[PDB]
């Protein structure tokens, strides 16, 4: 009994860093914006 | 923040540029000159 309420303890503690993880995940986004606006530089100042 | 000053971000705004244009035109017109002065 005492060990499956540990572990239920457990699942329940690693669900909520599950979930913190998406917000990670959008400041990747952030970051593939900027790569991208770079790259705009960098092509027109080759074309110059 | 290290890097806001190169132009490596301020050029190119292909999503929102940063520049109108502008037309200068320059004329002269002679009228009802020996054919005084205008």
């Amino acid at each position: 009994f005492l060990t499956n309420e540990l572990i239920r303890l457990q699942m329940e503690k690693l669900d909520a860093k599950l979930n913190h993880l998406k917000k990670l995940e959008k400041f990747m986004e952030l970051e593939r914006k900027t790569l991208e606006r770079q790259q705009e530089n960098l092509l027109i100042q080759r074309l110059n | 923040e290290r890097s806001k000053l190169s132009q490596e971000f301020l050029y190119p705004h292909l999503n929102f540029p940063n520049v109108k244009f502008l037309r200068i035109f320059i004329s002269n017109v002679s009228e009802n000159q020996p054919w005084n002065a205008t």
